[PDB]
RNA sequence: AAGUUGGGCACUCUAAGUUGACUGCCGGUGACAAACCGGAGGAAGGUGGGGAUGACGUCAAAUCAUCAUGCCCCUUAUGAUUUGGGCUACACACGUGCUACAAUGGACAAUACAAAGGGCAGCGAAACCGCGAGGUCAAGCAAAUCCCAUAAAGUUGUUCUCAGUUCGGAUUGUAGUCUGCAACUCGACUACAUGAAGCUGGAAUCGCUAGUAAUCGUAGAUCAGCAUGCUACGGUGAAUACGUUC
């Protein structure tokens, strides 16, 4: 067969994904998402590539995903698959481009410094 | 300066909703968020049967308000207040209101409160009115 | 009462209906439930007179009465009359280790 | 604590090992710190130098939440305004 | 079943010259040689305070660079032992020889 | 209040004094949570009277500065400075009213 | 006082602990590290000299 | 069992050199120019993210107690070794922060995902002991290899059903572990029990424009021992920005 491929990253979280033509089926390295990423019933916008990129679908699923947790884990997602889309055709740049989905949004944890404590907040001052 | 989307609830397709977790997510737990919301479903779904959507768009409209003042001494104006900061004015009053009902379960106090202003009851209602009552009675010294 | 100890409670749970007497907290409750092989189950007291057999005897193998503050009062009257270097300081408010009192209204300090 | 067990200074061991035999003396100047109790150092009259200075006490039966590394709370009235 | 060796420099080209240099020296009578496999560098940190008596909020950081770089080849003959033990410098690096 | 003074021991004459004629502004409006005073001695050789002191206020904190030969005529200063500080504070302020439309 | 402390440290001790070690160069006993036995400020002293990577700055 | 074995370096990832974002390019606008808005592409489009960096001068700012040093002074001492106390006491206030005042909760049992660093007689692996602390030997290791290590929050079912509560664990004392000869004044930590106020805080007042605030944990220095501190790392994840009245 032929599995196309993208590659995302967010969070600590790279998303090796191996995207291949046929039913649309997942699994998290070796496992499906749903009882995985906790709790979690937010999968319909992980299939987001089929809802507005030759939506419906589908075309099947092995991932090879590790890092961070399953925030931006379930981000890198969505890059790889629409990466590996404009892999597949860029075709539909003007439905997905429209939605980004090529934008790895870099914001992330900046550093620690002076003043930051528990949580992260400038100080209480002196008083009177 | 623009106001971070919510792309929509993937619940009913909806958006709404999310905004209203939003301000239920503590902690950042919409887990637990989604947990308790998800009970408020079935919960309010039974009683009186019929949808979210129809009690929810129906109570959310019951609290809204269309105006509310502000100050500028302090003197103390009417607007029509816009649309956006209406709404998450009824979520607010909604589930601040909500909170102080004396009532031990996280869902029924909230259902009993959409269920109130359904019948356009409740002193989000009620707030809702006073602010129509201070506007119209601040017409005069301000507008 | 009812069966020993002091003041047994009232559709309690037996794990912590235990807990109330003069010297039960937690891990006693599995304890000297378990000793007569039961289950509370689930916040209520839950007896009849069959079990009575082990929860009867088993209740009266421990110091689960004012003797233990009997036995309070003699270490008390101990540690304050040796000398006592903590005797002084059994009523600062301070454990074995000292403890820097300068917060200290306190619950333990008048 | 200790680790099984107890230990003391020696040096005023071999002081008591010495006036234990006779009419036992009741009367030491001594250091005191890391001494903990046991009853050969009986018959015999503890003033340990308390920080200042060295300062007596007859030794009795009851002690056993005591020792010897100090009994004279050195704080020094008190220090504080109210008693205990 | 080669030479393998680890090279540690605080100057991030002398592991890349250095390595060429007597790679150059290692294929001159061999052959066989897998090149400067990097390792993640590791760092440091010393958390310095821009004071001398107070004002603790306002400090400073200095750090350190510990690279790591992992040099092997397969297939020896005594010239390129020598060329192992033939040119060492620049040598910053904590060249230890192996296989 | 907060009185920490360098080269000299404080004595308590002198805190009823100048605390007391501190007081007498309750005019205006004493509102007295934090009073910190401040002092130190240093040779010239005429070599000093420092007096200075702070006087913080509702929002908003204040200075007042003297040095003298003496404390008594020294500190009439901190005195006759604040005095004029908090009454200005307070004058302010703006409420000539006037309609509008 | 501080010159009869220097022989303090470095003359035999009772046993394993009741010792320090400060900075060579500076007195500075506190806040000082066992690597280099120096102290907060003699690094920054000597780090401007740059012996010694030693960066210098901000990446982290 | 297993990326372990043989194989492959494809792919994440890996540390060095490479462009790419420079109003660069298009449209509009504008004294045409400076320049503003939008568009296109792009991952990034408006000094991309953040740090490094603090002009002239003000505070006779802090520092002789970092270091050196002008003047003064001690020198059988203000210099010195030695043991013990003590720098930690508390009628008091303040400031600082940490922790509960609970059913999104509390407790039970099963389960998943991080990053970053450190390690030689130092990181301690199993197996073994025990309520736990901890200890038995020693697997592996100058490290992308062996250890610290396991992640926490979450999620899963159970139950608790609004109490001064299965909240709270302060307190006091009982009993063990580790440290250094040394745990009284003065190290924490381990099981027992005891279970205080406190049911969200008046007047007052502070931070914050988005992965923020808010929230759960990890590890480094100091280190025989010792962190509600600091530092660094992450994982989870909001409302508000009309307008500059004030």
């Amino acid at each position: 067969q032929v599995e196309y491929r993208g590659t995302g990253r967010r969070k600590n979280s790279v998303a090796r994904v191996r995207l291949v033509p046929g039913e649309g089926n997942i699994t998290v390295n070796n496992r499906d998402v749903r009882e995985y990423l906790p709790f979690e019933s937010l999968i319909l916008d992980l299939n987001q590539p089929f809802d507005v990129t030759e939506t419906k679908g589908n075309y099947d699923v092995l991932v090879n995903v590790h890092g961070g947790g399953f925030t931006g884990q379930a981000q890198a997602i969505r890059h790889g698959i629409a990466r590996a889309l404009l892999e597949a055709d860029p075709e539909y740049r003007g439905s997905l481009k429209r939605a980004g989905l090529l934008t790895r949004d870099p914001r992330m944890k900046e550093r620690k410094k002076p003043g930051l404590k528990a949580a992260r907040r400038s100080p209480q001052f002196s008083k009177r | 300066v623009p106001k971070r989307d919510v792309l929509p609830d993937p619940i009913h397709n909806s958006k709404l909703v999310t905004k209203l977790i939003n301000k239920i997510m503590l902690d950042g737990k919409r887990g637990t968020a989604q947990r308790i919301l998800y009970s408020a479903f079935d919960l309010v779904e039974q009683r009186s049967g019929r949808d979210a959507l129809e009690v929810f768009e129906e109570a959310i409209n019951n609290i809204m308000p269309v105006l509310e003042v502000k100050a500028r001494s302090n003197y103390q104006v009417p607007v029509e207040v816009r649309p956006e900061r209406r709404t998450t004015l009824g979520l607010r009053w909604l589930v601040n209101y909500a909170r102080l009902r004396g009532e031990k379960t996280m869902e029924d106090r909230l259902a009993n409160e959409i269920l109130d202003a359904a019948n356009n009851t409740g002193g989000a209602v009620k707030k809702r009115e006073d602010t129509h009552k201070m506007a119209e009675a601040n017409k005069a010294f301000a507008h | 009462a009812r069966i020993a100890g002091v003041d047994i409670p009232r559709e309690k749970r037996v794990v912590i209906s235990l807990t109330y007497i003069y010297g039960i907290g937690t891990s006693t409750a599995q304890k000297i439930l378990e000793e007569a092989n039961v289950s509370a189950d689930t916040r209520v007291k839950d007896l009849t007179d069959d079990e009575l057999g082990r929860i009867r005897e088993v209740v009266d193998g421990y110091k689960v009465e004012g003797d233990l503050r009997r036995e309070t009062n003699l270490n008390i009257k101990r540690l304050m009359e040796i000398s006592s270097y903590r005797g002084i300081r059994h009523r600062r408010g301070l454990p074995v280790r000292g403890q820097k009192t300068k917060n200290n209204a306190r619950t333990r300090k008048g | 604590s200790i680790k099984k067990g107890p230990f003391v200074d020696e040096h005023l061991m071999k002081k008591v090992e010495a006036q234990e035999g006779s009419e036992k003396k009741q009367v030491i100047k001594t250091w005191s710190r890391r001494s903990t109790i046991f009853p050969n150092f009986i018959g015999h009259t503890f003033a340990v130098y308390d920080g200042r200075k060295h300062v007596p006490v007859y030794v009795t039966e009851d002690m056993v939440g005591h020792k010897l590394g100090e009994f004279a709370p050195t704080r020094t009235f008190k220090g504080h305004v109210a008693d205990d | 079943q080669k030479i393998r060796i680890r090279l540690k420099a605080y100057d991030h080209r002398v592991i890349d010259q250095s390595a060429e240099k007597i790679v150059e020296t290692a294929k001159r009578s061999g052959a066989d040689v897998s090149g400067p496999i990097p390792l993640p560098t590791e760092k440091s940190v010393y958390t310095i305070i821009r004071a001398v008596h107070m004002y603790k909020d306002s400090r400073e950081q200095f750090e350190q660079r510990t690279h790591k770089r992992l040099i092997d080849i397969v297939n020896p003959t005594p010239k390129t032992v020598d060329a192992l033990m033939g040119l060492n410098l620049p040598s910053g690096v904590d060249i230890e020889i192996k296989l | 209040f907060e009185i920490h003074g360098d080269n000299l021991t404080i004595t308590d004459a002198i805190r009823n004094y100048i605390e007391e004629k501190i007081g007498k502004l309750e005019r205006y409006f004493n509102d007295v949570p934090n009073a910190v005073a401040h002092v130190k001695v240093k040779t010239y050789s005429n070599s000093a009277t420092k007096i200075e002191v702070t006087i913080p206020l509702k929002n908003v904190t204040l200075r007042a500065e003297e040095r003298n030969d003496d404390l008594y005529a020294g500190i009439d200063l901190i005195n006759n400075k604040l005095e004029r500080q908090v009454r200005k504070y307070k004058t302010r302020i703006n409420r000539k009213s006037r309609d509008r439309g | 006082a501080k010159t009869s402390m220097v022989a303090k440290q470095q003359k035999k001790q009772k046993y394993a602990v009741r010792e320090y070690t400060r900075c060579e160069r500076c007195g500075r006993p506190h806040s000082v590290y066992r690597k280099f036995k120096l102290c907060r400020i003699c690094f920054r002293e000597l780090a401007y000299k740059g012996q010694i990577p030693g960066v210098r700055k901000a990446s982290w």
